[PDB]
């Protein structure tokens, strides 16, 4: 049997198969307090002489 | 309680907002990161006049940045005391008024004004009450003179009873930058005369005069000129945050210096300003403050008051100092220079005392003087306005986006009769 000795649960581990390559979880840039979750960004400015 | 809302337009405005709020942070002990240090009660017992507590213990300015090109706001953000200002109070224009009054005012003064007055409404109505507005800008520029005046029009229409303080720097006759020079001056003047409460006249060649002749600087940068104005406009408002023996706010200044509501133009000065050559060699006494102040080498306007007549005056002192030497000096000027004061108003000046002197000086004084010497400034602007308006010069930049000939004719019509009514009280 592929089931358990005493009560009905499978015993032969499991056979998984993903559909796609499964990337791009879309890590959101906003936390539970929602600031922006800043990382060091770019200035779009003139040279700071 | 009462809060003064600072608005600053043009790149002269954005630089003057950085330098005025660092002398305010100097009095208040405001650390550049936003906190406070100093351990004294008198700064923070009126801190709501300029600063808003931001639920983190830091004090943010009530300052409204304003310009049509983002370069001059990058410089004031990167500079020291630049992280004090809230970034949402910065408004960004992209096209820019290139020294042009008309396109500063109408068609690149319209897409930004609906968001910057949204900022002003958000900031002023959030406070429980108002004391007035203080708009510092330039009248020889494009965006500080074009749409800086249009904000003045719309907040006056919306909020009529609140005071309209405005520090405005003017064209310099000797040094001529912004070569379309009198058009920006005159078009801003004939609006500002009937649509303001108090206009304080700054002129860059007068500030060069007080760096060279009394302060003994060799290389005066724009930072020193910006620092000199910040002396005066901090001393005008010194009683809104510090107590005194004879107290005076901005409405105090408006009700006394203005005999007729149409004329409200003043010469401004600060005392004392000397170099380290004569820093240790002079007594900081009350007669020494007023003898140095009542002259042509200390005014921030390029008009000699000896050529005219002081219609009204106001000396507003600072520091721990005796009250007899206030009024005795302010009456000795009348008994000596009697011909330099008008006859149909007795006791032409107003005294005030701020108990707290500025940083490092035991006693100072600011001065707001309504004279008829402003008139000789307006003739010296008008004689260059009509010299190049008769010959139709540079008017294709002024008629191609919304004006006509009638608005130009009304411009000198509304300031030459200002000149004529300055004659009648001379
Ligand atoms: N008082 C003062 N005047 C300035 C300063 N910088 C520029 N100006 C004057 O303003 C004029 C330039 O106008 P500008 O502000 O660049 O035009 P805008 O940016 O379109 O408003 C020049 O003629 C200067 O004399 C400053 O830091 N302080």
């Amino acid at each position: 049997t592929s089931l358990h000795m005493s009560k009905l649960v499978p015993v032969t581990d499991l056979s998984p198969r993903p559909s796609f390559r499964y990337h791009a979880d879309t890590g959101s840039l906003d936390a539970t307090l929602l600031p922006v979750d800043a990382v060091p960004q770019e200035r779009i400015g003139r040279r700071l002489i | 309680m009462r809060e003064i809302v600072h608005v600053q337009g043009g790149q002269c405005g954005n630089q003057i907002g950085a330098k005025f709020w660092e002398v305010i942070s100097d009095e208040h002990g405001i650390d550049p990161t936003g906190t406070y240090c100093g351990d004294s009660d008198l700064q923070l017992e009126r801190i709501n006049v300029f600063y808003n507590e931001a639920t983190g213990g830091r004090f943010v300015p009530r300052a409204i940045l304003m310009d049509l090109e983002p370069g001059t706001m990058d410089s004031v953000r990167a500079g020291p005391f630049g992280q004090l200002f809230r970034p949402d109070n910065f408004v960004f224009g992209q096209t820019g008024a290139g020294n042009n009054w008309a396109k500063g005012h109408y068609t690149e003064g319209a897409e930004l004004i609906d968001s910057v007055l949204d900022v002003v409404r958000k900031e002023a109505e959030g406070c429980d009450c108002l004391q007035g507005f203080q708009i510092t800008h330039s009248l020889g520029g494009g965006t500080g003179s074009g749409m800086g005046t249009l904000l003045i029009s719309k907040v006056r229409e919306e909020y009529p009873d609140r005071i309209m303080e405005t520090f405005s720097v003017f064209p310099s006759p000797k040094v001529s930058d912004t070569v379309v020079e009198p058009y920006n001056a005159t078009l801003s003047v004939h609006q500002l005369v009937e649509n303001a409460d108090e206009v304080q006249v700054i002129d860059n060649e007068a500030l060069y005069d007080i760096c060279f002749r009394t302060l003994k600087l060799t290389t005066p940068t724009y930072g020193d000129l910006n620092h000199l104005v910040s002396a005066a406009m901090s001393g005008v408002t010194c009683c809104l945050r510090f107590p005194g023996q004879l107290n005076s706010d901005l409405r105090k200044l408006a009700v006394n210096l203005i005999p007729f509501p149409r004329l409200h133009f003043f010469l401004i000065g600060f005392a004392p300003l000397t170099s380290r050559g004569s820093q240790q060699y002079r007594a900081l006494s009350v007669p020494e403050l007023t003898q140095q102040m009542f002259d042509a080498k200390n005014m921030m306007c390029a008009s000699d008051p000896r050529h005219g007549r002081y219609l009204t005056a106001s000396a507003m002192f600072r520091g721990r100092m005796s009250t007899k030497e206030v009024d005795e000096q302010m009456l000795n000027v009348q008994n000596k220079n009697s011909s330099y004061f008008v006859e149909w108003i007795p006791n032409n000046m107003k005294s005030s005392v701020c108990d707290i002197p500025p940083k490092g000086l035991k006693m100072s004084v600011t001065f707001v003087g309504n004279s008829t010497a402003i008139q000789e400034m307006f003739k010296r602007v008008s004689d260059q306005f009509t010299a190049m308006f008769r010959r139709k010069a540079f008017l294709h930049w002024y008629t191609g986006e919304g004006m006509d000939e009638m608005e130009f004719t009304e411009a000198e019509s509304n300031m030459n009769d200002l000149v004529s009514e300055y004659q009648q009280y001379q």
